[PDB]
């Protein structure tokens, strides 16, 4: 049993809580703003800054809308002539859509 | 769902999503003015259970005015399910929870008032109650659409109802709608199985029939020399020897033959 | 790399960042390269 | 099953964000290089990422050693990946239940 | 209106955090990150304990 | 050059947004944080054993 | 020699090559007949604008090819010349008529590819009417008068200080570009004024101007310039 070597003392880190650190915080390496959703982001950045971060996002969305409003527009009495050869088909829209 | 003053009484149990934890209602009153179905605030604590798919008990948690039981003086909590004494079928309900100040419903001793809105009669067998001659027909709110003191036979008769039921010879009678019932066990066995393909489900239930180039010249072996047996592959055919002719369906434990 | 012992494992027998001396060495992989050592951590003949 | 287990159809995600530019000292003689033709997609890897096994957890919005990637719109601006593009990174995957 | 289980009706004088909601108080960024991380641990360690849990073997839990 | 760049860089309300490229390092260690998926002391796959 | 055996490139507007052999063979055992059914000229009906777009002149030329023999599905590539922008090019009937293509250059007539018609932009004709004039003349000038001002049309114009023709974009003329799309170079407009080659020397006169008085040259001026409430993040710093 006690043959043999000492018994490291790092042995005790297991029973006592005491000594289990972290010195540092998560991203306190730089990270910190990685989660864009996380409450600290938004009360590093407040909120306009979050507006001009997502704007992107909500005009992304908006080109969306606005193409299927378009061919909305175009196609929807479904059986007209709207160009040279090219007429109306309903099944554009269902497709976009 | 009993009667009594006019109105219902219905029994129930509110359950979490994982049914952890469970309260019994006996006597809730069934009443199609509530738009939505209104809990005691302190129950929203008492049915939270955190199960994996939900980290926090519910799914929807916020705040609403809710002044339509008695500016946020509520909280919507979703989803709640209910299950009536009645019914089958669990009603998934998103309640308000209402705090004592908002409205106080401990009306008589012991008593708590609760009643049951048109979030949970749209989902239960309830539903066909609130459609004319039913019993909540009464209690719904005054519309153009719903007339107050018409007789049932009135209101129906103005949508079209001439007759009693089935009672031209024109309509058939509505039990004559199913005579045969199909059952295997009782009645001339379980069908014979085949398939060409892959497996049962990848294939088609028929063999390929006379027409066949492989099988002509087998089938006309087997028809000039009909006694003795005969190679090919006209065996795989639809049609045989046979008086028993090999297509979909044949009951093969049936007595005769 | 889905089938191969990662080459971190080297890494951690011999210190971080080790091979880059090796790889600067004057005679280099004609045949060979300083051997690199890459056995799953619980096969070691040292240790375990 | 729509009513009772209402996180099963996803109504959220992770939103495409326009990334601050670093400062270019030239000005505005270098200004026209990084607006081009084309947009530039960049994921990273190294040891820590490009794991199917955790992959989950590389596009986890939560965890800080998320796998960073980034975009050039033809405009020269930067923005982060859309999820779609963030999963063309990864051996495809192909998703088919067969319970109902 | 008879309720089982429910204990004292109404419950207690318990109102929620969000429907109460007295002012927010202003952390300063370290306040804020660590309630953020505490409680991100917290709900890791109760996904952990739920799954410990669901596979626990039959023999343990008689 | 660097101070009329660092004026015009500040004026501008699009920085001033954090870049997950520019900003920082996520690991700088040689070795994963956590095991992904390589072969196992019998030499199993990464997909025929879970950690 | 070695080289002539390397297949060309294809980007993405094109399909099928048939380059191989196996990809020529099944096709060559197709014979055409022109019948009263396939005949083009009868469907006029429909396909009028598809037969005045034809070069009835220089088919008969170089391919030997009647205007009555062509077929309204053909797959022979026979000339064109644009009735709109008036270029000339070369492909088959047929893939103008399953679906539609035809000059290359009217391709990019309207401002955007992925949106059609969906410009909110006037045309030329109002926006920059003076650009009008510019045009090398063809005849076709009022049918380029009628597209975008955004337009990313290819459009041909006779340089002012040199007489002769180049080629440049009607946006990049105009210099206005719809919200959502590239920008382009913030002097594009003074420099698509001229030839390629005409315009190096008008564009050199501000910046010898302003060598000539501060003795020193950067094109820091304009950014300086725009310089002379901003939200911001909390720091780190402290
Ligand atoms: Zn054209
Ligand atoms: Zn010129």
């Amino acid at each position: 049993l006690y043959k043999g070597i000492p018994r490291p003392a790092i042995t005790n880190l297991h029973y006592e809580p005491a000594w289990r650190y972290t010195l540092y915080q998560a991203g306190a390496h730089g990270a910190q703003l990685s989660n864009p959703r996380s409450p600290f982001t938004a009360k590093v950045l407040g909120d306009e800054l979050m507006q001009v971060r997502d704007i992107k996002s909500v005009e992304h969305c908006k080109a969306w809308f606005d193409r299927l409003q378009y061919l909305i527009n175009l196609h929807y009495e479904a059986v007209g002539d709207i160009g040279e050869f090219k007429s109306r088909h309903t099944r554009h829209v269902h497709e976009f859509f | 769902f009993r009667m009594s003053g006019g109105d219902m009484f219905v029994e129930y149990k509110v359950l979490s999503r994982d049914h952890r934890r469970s309260i019994r209602v006996e006597d809730a009153i069934v009443d199609p003015t509530f738009k939505r179905t209104v809990l005691p605030l302190g129950w929203l604590e008492l049915l939270r259970s955190p199960s994996l798919r939900l980290p926090t008990g519910y799914f929807v948690e916020e705040t609403v005015h809710v002044s339509l039981p008695n500016e946020a003086n509520a909280i919507i909590a979703g989803p709640v399910v209910l299950y009536i004494t009645g019914q089958s079928v669990p009603v998934v309900l998103n309640p308000y929870f209402v705090p004592e100040g908002t409205w106080d419903m401990r009306t008589r001793d012991g008593e708590l008032d609760l009643r049951l809105g048109m979030d949970a009669i749209e989902q239960c067998t309830l539903f066909s109650e609130l459609r004319p001659g039913g019993l909540l027909y009464g209690k719904l709110p005054e519309n153009p659409n719903v007339r107050r003191n018409e007789s049932l036979r009135a209101t129906l008769g103005r949508y079209g109802m001439k007759c009693d039921l089935a009672e031209s010879p024109l309509v058939p009678r509505p039990w004559t709608r199913m005579r045969y019932m199909f059952i295997d066990e009782l009645q001339r066995g379980p069908k014979l199985t085949e398939f060409v393909g892959h497996n049962p489900r990848n294939g088609t239930p028929w063999r390929f029939s006379q027409n066949t180039k492989y099988f002509r010249i087998g089938i006309w072996r087997d028809t000039i020399r009909r006694n003795d047996m005969n190679e090919g592959l006209h065996a795989h055919s639809s049609w045989q020897k046979s008086p028993q002719q090999s297509v979909p369906e044949v009951r093969f434990l049936a007595p005769y033959p | 790399d889905e089938m191969r012992q990662p080459y971190y494992i080297h890494e951690k027998r011999y210190g971080i960042f080790s091979n880059e001396r090796n790889i600067a060495k004057a005679r280099r992989g004609l045949p060979f390269i300083t051997p690199l050592y890459t056995k799953h951590m619980n096969l070691w003949d040292t240790d375990t | 099953y729509r009513r009772m287990f209402p996180e099963m159809i996803g109504r959220t995600g992770e939103p495409v964000q326009q990334y601050g530019q670093m400062p270019i000292w030239a000005g505005p003689h270098r200004q026209h290089a990084n607006k081009s033709e084309h947009n530039w997609m960049f994921a990273e890897i190294g040891v820590n990422v490009g794991h199917e096994a955790l992959k989950k957890l590389e596009l986890d919005p939560t965890n800080e050693k998320r796998r960073r990637f980034v975009i050039r719109q033809p405009d020269g601006t930067l923005r982060s990946a859309k999820m779609s593009e963030m999963r063309a990174w990864y051996w495809k995957e192909e998703w088919a239940d067969f319970r109902f | 209106a008879k309720v089982y289980g429910a204990v004292p009706p109404l419950g207690a004088a318990q109102g929620h955090r969000l429907l109460h909601g007295k002012r927010e108080r202003e952390g300063s960024l370290f306040a804020v990150a660590n309630d953020v991380k505490r409680d991100e641990r917290l709900l890791r360690q109760q996904l952990n304990a739920l799954l410990e849990e669901e596979r626990m073997p039959m023999q343990a839990r008689l | 050059f660097r101070d009329v760049e660092e004026r015009r860089h500040s004026r501008d309300v699009v920085n001033e947004l954090p870049n997950p490229w520019y900003d920082y390092v996520a690991h700088a260690l040689p070795f994963p944080d956590r095991d992904a998926g390589y072969p196992d002391e019998y030499g199993d796959l990464g997909q025929w054993r879970a950690p | 020699s070695r080289w002539s055996s390397v297949w060309p490139n294809m980007r993405y507007g094109s399909m099928f090559l048939s380059y191989s052999v196996g990809r020529k063979l099944p096709m060559k055992g197709v014979n055409w007949v022109t019948r009263d059914s396939n005949r083009l000229l009868n469907f006029s009906n429909r396909y009028s604008a598809v037969i005045s777009d034809i070069d009835v002149k220089r088919t008969e030329e170089e391919l030997n090819v009647a205007l009555s023999d062509i077929r309204w599905n053909d797959h022979r590539r026979i000339y064109w010349k644009c009735s709109f922008c008036g270029s000339s090019y070369r492909k088959n009937v047929s893939v103008r008529t399953k679906y539609h293509a035809g000059c290359n250059f009217c391709k990019k007539k309207y401002p955007s590819e992925v949106r059609g018609e969906q410009h909110g932009s006037p045309p030329v004709s109002q926006a920059a009417p003076e650009l009008t004039e510019q045009l090398v003349d063809n005849g076709k000038r009022d049918n380029l008068a009628t597209l975008a001002v955004t337009s990313k049309f290819y459009a041909e114009w006779t340089c002012r200080g040199c007489g002769g023709s180049y080629r440049s974009t009607i946006r990049s003329r105009t210099g206005q570009v719809e919200a959502g799309q590239c920008t382009l170079h913030p002097d594009i407009v003074a420099w698509s004024a001229y030839c390629p080659s005409c315009s190096w020397r008008p564009n050199m006169v501000p910046i010898a101007e302003e060598v000539s008085r501060s003795g020193q040259f950067l094109g820091l001026e304009r950014s300086m310039e725009e310089l002379g409430p901003i939200p911001r993040r909390k720091r780190l710093a402290c």
